RNA sequence: CACGCCGCGGCGACGACCCAUUCGAACGUCUGCCCUAUCAACUUUCGAUGGUAGUCGCCGUGCCUACCAUGGUGACCACGGGUGACGGGGAAUCAGGGUUCGAUUCCGGAGAGGGAGCCUGAGAAACGGCUACCACAUCCAAGGAAGGCAGCAGGCGCGCAAAU
RNA sequence: AAACUGCGAAUGGCUCAUUAAAUCAGUUAUGGUUCCUUUGGUCGCUCGUACUUGGAUAACUGUGGUAAUUCUAGAGCUAAUA
């Protein structure tokens, strides 16, 4: 049974004129435990959130009716679809797929959004919340009885609707993929189109490098190609804006809608949600306590389902799930294919540097030569002291738990206090410190690897890509983590980002990577935040815009009334 | 912007006209008045162009009768512009812009009234021949200047149609309002039914007049 | 209801169509036609339930669009066309002819007529008026409008028409002493010779009949259809010949 | 094993013969309709796939089975007059499966466009 | 469509001024409705009853306008109020009498959130039509756009109480 | 295929909120009115280019606006039981 909570709005609740009938009618007040505390000298009633029993007595006893009853989510075990193990995560509901349109799934991380894909694609038979004695496919098809899906799963069981997924963990694919991009992509096409899939995804300039050659941006866009040529009907796109810049995110969004025949089944799952208005037609939402249970809501429309989620209150249920709305010279590397000619630029202490790049522009080569590796030109600065370095792709190899790995292999004599209250307590790795690092998903893997790179003392922090594999909620948490750490440690740091809202917030100083994308590159002298974004967004020819109330960066339509009047003045984003 | 159309050859082009001192002969004149188009360039010397409508800054169309710079809401119907009804008799209230031109349009559609001396590089170098030529009897005999004993069926305009992978063919429209013997047979049938109907009327009138005199013999005998 | 109705449920149908309760929710509504809605047989009932030439409702349509069935010598493509009370339903592929005649229980019978007999029918003349430079008209009970009648014909008479032409061959005058059939109310289907008419100003007139058995009844004047002259019927009759036997003699005849 | 045919109507309008089958099979299961078609086609001097049977209900107790059967004049009158599910029971016919809900979504999506676009909006 | 006869033609689908009758609809007659007097007097010359002449309507008429008459209903319960009141065919009890129930699959009425006002049409005061006002709500580039499950399923909420 | 045209969308469905001589029921009337459709009547009754007449607009082609709709604007064609 859902927990119900009494909810007061601020308007039409003027407490001086209506004689405080809500407090005097409540049963919990009439023992003396104060769920309601009002006075006639006040501006609002305050109903307590853990002392309300949710019994609905206070609602009818109000003169200017302002009091609503609102569900708060709980463990329900009502129409459970799949539970993974003993004392483990429980996926309650199944999403409904639809022909010929795109389905988006937004929410938090660790809530079950990839597990929903594996059940709808034939990759799992769910055990219906019963892990000892799993029911088999006959009795699964009598539990979705009276729904559409016991026809749809019958198409899965005889393979009348073929299901191919794009994997969430995109960095690990060349371990089962050997050779060249020309051979491994083109032997498995099974439709010889070969013409739109590269030009919509900016490819055939990467086709004689190896599959092991690519950095994480180009590693991502290869996998979007390998699902799209294939002949099937059911496609699931796991986090397709991971490791990508904004210009390639729109091209990935357009090609997903080029996979629509009206008989094809496309659902996607996003955490970026500024191309989601250009990417999907209907959006389901996943609430719950993270990794204890997750439930799928009903599908809402594109513009509708976002603004429902950003307030965090679902209107088709009455459920509320959230109340919150010093000098280095320039050099040439050429690894094997193309050079990056850095222009010699200045450098500071106790300031922040943000790399603004493209898919193959040289960000993960410039963060290596600051650690003193791969230096074929004479000169280039060596730092005096040891350096912290985060890798792009963390393929971990460890022993046992993270309490051996974090707490007794780096700073065994700890730096708490003060280490944990400033850094570790918002980063929330004390809950997952019991679990081993080898079973981890990509959200916790990225979150645990930052803890060492902040936890190491060094002079220059090489930090790259914190906005991979995380949700939208803990991406502004990382910003106050890094801003309050290095400007109170008085050291400086290299931060490397793809996301627009993260890179705008921190940046003291800006390093721009100009030139032709992935064929000849130049890293410019360090510019300011105002001209640095407004030059770089003139290289995208893409203009951003704040939604005025939840501060969300939204992208203008390409030739529009807002876009050409912003590209005229060159303010590609106001107040950077 | 300007959407310039040439009605004589049927080609149109879309240009970006960016300075607004260039456009001062366009402003404060209503729709469907010819303007002196010498002033937005050097290639327009004898061409005068007709202002045949356009769209708002926000995309709503302009109507001829509406007389302001700004926007109104009008109750449109079947036969009106800027409207297409769903049902017979549906009326919806829509927002349009006036017929007055000002600088706050997004497109100003222009139709060249009379050709000047020069050539404009997309409009006056090519013609498209008008597809789907005339189908009635008199538009053929009026176009090709035929006479009272002349045969309409021999001068119909043919469509040559060629396709890669198909055998070539010539295809002609079905001529309507053409007096074939089927039409004359139908008229002869209708005049025959007139003949049968009046034949019926007068034979039943004589038959009933005979029967009524025979009955009034029987009724006068009391 | 903001207009005309187009459907008719099964339990609100006439009782004399003898429908089931569980075959479906709806009954066929008769089309607008010559005959009234409570007093007619559609063709889909007459071919599906009485004669069993077609089992389901699509096969009655497959019969009728092949131009097989004649109603009064005219080819009828509507499957819900109303017919009743000496419409001559004629099927020429099998050479049968049917005349719709009430049997004495009050139901439309399958009653077969001779192929020489199916060139005429009888019609009760309901309205006599003049028009349009003195043309006398005549309106039958199946709404045939005939110009130039015999000038002795008056209301509530029976004429006999030729089914090829539409013209009056001879007529019967309404009297005592003519044989009669009821198209009517509680005494529907009984055949007897007329003994009386009580004439009331302003209301329905009651006509007393005496049967071939001698038991007597009376009905309203709008329910009396004269079959023949004298005690001679002009049509083929059903096999009971209109004598209502009681439930005792009907059980004894079924014994 | 034993076919008896109850009330027989030869039907010159739809070109068939109409009868009610009695099947006595006192030691066996309900006999297949193919064997009934072979026995009745051996009975009525005709070929076995111009005759169509349906609706056989086995009575309570192991006794007779009673249903309908109709014997057509030729196969072309069968392809005109017989219902398409009853021809599709014989392999003479097959329906294209979408069947009802994808057609309805394609009907409500082809209302949103105009012109030649209704063909290239699926 | 059928095809010709020595000009003249057969069989049809479609069409309409009109008349008939066919589905009806609309307005009327006589008689019948549960509780209350702590509702015995009501109705008004701006319509309450009637007369004349019109307007209007599809037609009859205070339906409405002008002028004139002072009427109309009432303990045989008007008028006012209540109703967890849609009306009827019917239902459960039942010796005869009664008493109570009927939202509910058939008929008849009414309404599509509250009220209005209209377009087309033979037929509407239509809401799987439109125009506003009130009320509540969705998207927005804050310039604007679109709304109506008391249709089938479904979720919210209220609940003792109702399905894929 | 599309679009023009014609017809249907006023029946069916759902619920019972208003309504206590109102609804409704049996009864009687339209001699005080309308009626798409079907079915029969009528359609050389009239004493005054015709071997067939005119103008367009859709589908289509072509240029675009708007963030946004089953929004539609300009240019060029061609029909009718419009
Ligand atoms: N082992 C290798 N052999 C040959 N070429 C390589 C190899 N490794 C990298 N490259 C090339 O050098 C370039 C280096 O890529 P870079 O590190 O700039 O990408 P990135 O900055 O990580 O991209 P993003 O940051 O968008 O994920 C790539 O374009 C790649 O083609
Ligand atoms: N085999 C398993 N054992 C334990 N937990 C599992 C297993 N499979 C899935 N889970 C849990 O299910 C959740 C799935 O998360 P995920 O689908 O990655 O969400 P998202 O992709 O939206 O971040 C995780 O929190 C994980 O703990
Ligand atoms: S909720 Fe109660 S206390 Fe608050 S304003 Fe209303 S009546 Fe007063
Ligand atoms: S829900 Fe219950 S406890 Fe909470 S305010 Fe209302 S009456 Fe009080
Ligand atoms: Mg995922
Ligand atoms: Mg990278």
């Amino acid at each position: 049974k859902l927990t119900r909570i009494a909810i007061v709005n601020h308007d039409k609740c003027k407490p001086k004129k209506c004689r405080q009938e809500c407090k005097k009618s409540c049963p919990v007040v009439r023992m003396g435990k104060l769920c309601i505390e009002v006075t006639p000298q006040s501006k609002i009633a305050w109903i307590s959130e853990t002392l309300c029993i949710g019994c609905g007595i206070c609602i009818k006893k109000c003169p200017f009716g302002a009091l609503s009853i609102v569900n708060l989510p709980s463990n329900l075990e009502k129409e459970t679809t799949h539970r993974y193990c003993a004392n483990a995560f429980k996926l309650h509901r199944l999403p409904i797929p639809r022909p010929g349109e795109v389905l988006g799934l937004v929410g938090t991380n660790g809530i079950g959004k990839s597990t929903a894909l594996k059940i709808l694609a034939g990759k799992q038979k769910p055990n219906l919340g019963k892990y000892d004695d799993p029911p088999d496919w006959q009795e699964i098809l009598t539990y979705f009885r009276g729904s559409e899906l016991q026809n749809y799963f019958t198409k899965i069981l005889e393979d009348d609707l073929k299901a191919i997924i794009k994997p969430q963990y995109v960095d690990q694919i060349p371990k089962a993929a050997k050779g060249t991009v020309g051979s491994i992509l083109d032997r498995k096409d099974e439709t010889k189109t070969q013409a739109i899939v590269c030009q919509q995804l900016d490819l055939t300039h990467l086709k004689e490098r190896n599959v092991e050659d690519l950095s994480g941006g180009e590693l991502q866009r290869f996998a979007c190609a390998v699902v799209c040529i294939q002949k099937a009907d059911i496609f699931m796109f796991d986090e397709p804006s991971s490791y990508l810049d904004v210009k390639q995110r729109l091209k990935a969004a357009i090609t997903i809608r080029s996979l629509i025949n009206p008989d094809r089944y496309i659902i996607v799952v996003e955490h970026d949600l500024s191309v989601l208005d250009y990417l999907s037609d209907f959006i389901c939402c996943l609430y719950g306590v993270p990794s204890a249970y997750g439930v799928v809501t009903m599908p809402f429309s594109v513009r509708e389902g976002i603004n429902i989620f950003l307030d965090g209150y679902v209107p088709t249920e009455n459920l509320r799930f959230r109340d919150a709305s010093y000098k280095y010279p320039g050099m040439k590397k050429k690894m094997g294919e193309f050079e990056l000619a850095i222009v010699a630029g200045e450098f500071t202490d106790s300031e922040i540097m943000v790399m603004l790049g493209e898919n193959g522009t040289g960000k993960t080569t410039f963060i290596r030569m600051l650690a003193g590796r791969l230096k074929p030109d004479e000169g280039g600065e060596v730092p005096v002291l040891n350096v912290s370095y985060k890798p792009q792709k963390i393929s971990p190899k460890s022993t046992g738990s993270v309490r051996q790995l974090l707490h007794e292999k780096i700073r065994d004599a700890y730096t708490h206090p003060q280490f944990v209250t400033d850094v570790m307590k918002p980063l929330q790795i004390e809950n997952i410190i019991d679990q081993e690092v080898q079973t981890l998903s990509g959200g916790e893997l990225q979150r645990v690897a930052l803890a060492l790179c902040l936890g190491k003392p060094a002079d220059v922090y090489l930090i790259d890509e914190p906005s991979a594999y995380l949700d939208s909620e803990q991406r502004l948490m990382a910003a106050r983590v890094v801003k309050r750490f290095i400007l109170h440690a008085k050291k400086t740091a290299f931060v490397v980002e793809h996301d627009f809202i993260m890179a705008t917030y921190l940046a003291d100083r800006v390093i721009v990577f100009d030139g032709v994308p992935s064929k000849n590159t130049v890293a410019n002298s360090p510019q300011t935040l105002l001209a640095g974004m407004n030059k770089f967004l003139s290289q995208l020819e893409i203009t951003f815009r704040r939604d005025p109330n939840n501060y969300r960066p939204r992208i203008n339509k390409l030739n529009s009334i807002k876009d050409v009047e912003q590209k005229k003045s060159g303010n590609y984003f106001f107040l950077d | 912007k300007l959407n310039i159309s040439f009605p004589a050859t049927g080609c149109q082009k879309l240009i970006e006209v960016d300075d607004e001192r260039k456009l001062r002969t366009f402003y404060e004149k209503r729709m469907a008045t010819e303007v002196a188009a010498d002033a937005l360039g050097e290639e327009w010397k004898g061409y005068v162009v007709r202002i045949s409508g356009g769209n708002d800054k926000q995309g709503f169309p302009m109507k001829q009768g509406v007389l302001t710079h700004g926007r109104v809401r009008l109750l449109l119907s079947k036969g009106h512009s800027c409207y297409r009804p769903r049902r017979t008799g549906e009326r919806k209230r829509k927002s349009v812009r006036g017929c007055i031109v000002d600088a706050n349009l997004s497109v100003l559609n222009l139709v060249i009234v009379k050709k000047g001396e020069k050539d404009i590089p997309g409009l006056t170098d090519t013609t498209v021949p008008r597809r789907l030529g005339p189908k009635r009897a008199s538009r053929i005999r009026k176009l090709f200047n035929l006479s009272k004993e002349d045969d309409v069926r021999q001068y119909v305009v043919r469509k040559p149609l060629n396709k890669e992978g198909k055998k070539p063919r010539t295809k002609a429209p079905k001529i309507q309002r053409l007096v074939t013997p089927r039409v004359l047979q139908h008229k002869r049938r209708r005049i025959a039914l007139k003949k049968q109907r009046t034949k019926k009327n007068k034979e039943e009138a004589a038959e009933y007049a005979k029967l009524l005199a025979k009955r009034m013999k029987e009724a006068k005998e009391k | 209801a903001r207009g005309p109705k187009k459907h008719l449920k099964r339990v609100a149908a006439p009782k004399h169509w003898m429908l089931d309760k569980l075959t479906g929710v709806f009954a066929p509504r008769p089309s607008t036609g010559p005959h009234k809605l409570r007093e007619c047989l559609p063709l889909i009932i007459f071919l599906r339930n009485r004669l069993k030439y077609a089992l389901t409702g699509d096969e009655v349509k497959k019969i009728c669009m092949q131009r097989f069935i004649k109603i009064d010598g005219k080819v009828r493509t509507d499957i819900t066309y109303p017919a009743g009370f000496m419409d001559v339903i004629s099927i020429d592929k099998t050479g049968e002819n049917f005349r719709l005649i009430y049997d004495t229980k009050g139901r439309f019978a399958v009653h077969r007529i001779t192929p020489e007999e199916a060139k005429y029918k009888l019609c009760k003349v309901r309205k006599i008026f003049v028009g349009t430079k003195g043309i006398p008209h005549l309106v039958t009970h199946d709404a045939r409008t005939i110009r130039y009648p015999d000038p002795l014909i008056k209301v509530n008479d029976t004429i006999q028409i030729d089914l090829e032409t539409g013209k009056i061959t001879d007529f019967i005058k309404f009297d005592t002493g003519n044989l009669c059939m009821v198209t009517g109310g509680a005494n529907l289907g009984r055949i007897g010779v007329i003994t009386n008419r009580e004439r009331h100003p302003g209301s329905f007139d009651v006509v007393h009949v005496k049967d071939a058995n001698g038991n007597s009844f009376a009905t309203r004047l709008s329910n009396i259809f004269v079959i023949g002259k004298g005690n001679k019927p002009w049509i083929s009759l059903p096999r009971g010949k209109g004598i209502r036997l009681t439930i005792a003699e009907e059980r004894d005849k079924r014994l | 094993v034993t076919i008896r045919t109850r009330k027989f109507m030869t039907n010159r309008l739809l070109q068939r013969k109409q009868m009610v089958i009695d099947v006595l099979h006192p030691g066996k299961a309900t006999v297949p309709k193919t064997e009934i078609r072979e026995k009745l086609a051996k009975m009525y001097k005709t070929t076995p796939d111009v005759i169509f049977v349906f609706g056989f209900r086995t009575h309570f107790g192991g006794g007779k089975t009673t249903g309908f059967g109709m014997i057509y004049d030729s196969l072309d009158y069968a392809k005109k007059n017989e219902p398409k599910h009853r021809l599709a029971r014989h392999g003479l016919y097959e329906k294209k499966k979408t069947s009802r809900k994808q057609r309805k979504e394609r009907k409500n999506r082809m209302k949103k466009v105009r012109g030649t676009a209704k063909a290239n909006v699926g």
